[PDB]
């Protein structure tokens, strides 16, 4: 299948409370493998997956050096963005940056991306072509013009099409046991009385990987999407994921309902019926 | 400025079985800004040995965090997650429904 | 692996 590597950077100004908080995390597909936290003791990029722990001193020294460079850039960004929007000095603000790349089944470059946000809102984004920019507003225009002149896009395209996919492939190899696995969901249904004339039917999908999954309820084959409570897919904490969907069924109509499960790890979609 | 309310789920890593070690999870997602207070409670009292994941975010830029602690469920022990955020006029307490 | 060098907005 295809794969992705993505880095997430968050920077939060804390006026009169020291330098801004900076947090960086890296993911291959749905698996985290590194992190940096400016409030942590080490002041180094750190491993968050077993398959990356033995990468070696050169790798860790290099990522630590670069992630500090990122941290410092974002430290200046916060002042700059306050200066573009003429905002008060006492308020806390947030910058967010995400970049990464995807490879196909062949492990060929598929796409690259670079997105930037200020206070929870799109600010500037690299377009699909990796040659131009999309500015969210007027302030973002200043940046757009500045990066267009600094040929920053060319630099990113080089990274995304080169270093990014080269190392994604290396990680996929290194953690081929963790990353190149699919864990099919273990499923079951539960039944709980709501009254004397109603019951909650809950369809569970547990311990699956990757996170992508589809859980749907049907009554006589008709999608009950509007009457389904569906929680967000959530981490179990062990690298696997969980999800459930529930419907309230009039007591006695259980046999009309089926839960349908689709996951990459399954040979064919599952259809669960209470009976 | 943008603000998004945290969604909260409280659950065990493995199916809950009395007398068997497990992890208690409180997953908070979809919030903004990142400042958030999350506590896990055993019988109304804050649990001290609680760790959390590294702050990350979703496609809409909203944040998510997993708070967790090792625990052994017992038939009578009560667990919950207490969450405070700017979008909340008061801290929300979600009880662990050891089902469902 | 991360990018280098990053550019200010």
């Amino acid at each position: 299948g295809s794969h992705s590597m993505r880095y997430f950077f968050t920077s939060v100004s804390r006026p009169g409370r020291g330098e801004p908080r900076f947090i960086a995390v890296g993911y291959v597909d749905d698996t985290q493998f590194v992190r940096f936290d400016s409030d942590a003791a080490s002041q180094r990029m750190e491993p968050r997956a077993p398959w990356i722990e033995q990468e070696g001193p050169e790798y860790w020294d290099g990522e630590t050096r670069k992630v500090k460079a990122h941290s410092q850039t974002h430290r200046v960004d916060l002042g700059t963005l306050r200066g573009y929007y003429n905002q008060s000095e006492a308020g806390s603000h947030t910058v967010q940056r995400m970049y990464g790349c995807d490879v196909g089944s062949d492990w060929r470059f598929l796409r690259g991306y670079h997105q930037y946000a200020y206070d929870g809102k799109d600010y500037i984004a690299l377009k699909e072509d990796l040659r131009s920019w999309t500015a969210a507003d007027m302030a973002a225009q200043t940046t757009k013009h500045k990066w267009e002149a600094a040929h920053v896009a060319e630099q990113l395209r080089a990274y995304l099409e080169g270093t990014c996919v080269e190392w994604l492939r290396r990680y996929l190899e290194n953690g081929k046991e963790t990353l190149q696995r699919t864990d099919a969901p273990k499923t079951h249904m539960t039944h709980h009385a709501v009254s004397d004339h109603e019951a909650t039917l809950r369809c569970w999908a547990l311990s699956f990987y990757p996170a992508e999954i589809t859980l749907t309820w049907q009554r006589d084959g008709e999608d009950q999407t509007q009457d389904t409570e569906l929680v967000e897919t959530r981490p179990a904490g062990d690298g696997t994921f969980q999800k459930w969907a529930a419907v309230v069924v009039p007591s006695g109509q259980e046999q009309r309902y089926t839960c349908h499960v689709q996951h990459e790890g399954l040979p064919k979609p599952l259809t669960l019926r209470w009976e | 400025m943008i603000q998004r309310t945290p969604k909260i789920q409280v659950y065990s890593r493995h199916p809950a079985e009395n007398g068997k070690s497990n992890f208690l999870n409180c997953y908070v997602s979809g919030f903004h800004p990142s400042d958030i207070e999350v506590d896990l409670l055993k019988n109304g009292e804050r649990i001290e040995k609680v760790e959390h994941s590294d702050l990350s975010f979703s496609k809409d830029w909203s944040f998510y965090l997993l708070y967790y602690t090792e625990f052994t469920p017992t038939e009578k022990d009560e667990y919950a997650c207490r969450v405070n955020h700017v979008t909340l006029s008061q801290p929300k307490i979600v009880k662990w429904d050891r089902d469902m | 692996i991360l990018k280098e060098p990053v550019h200010g907005v």
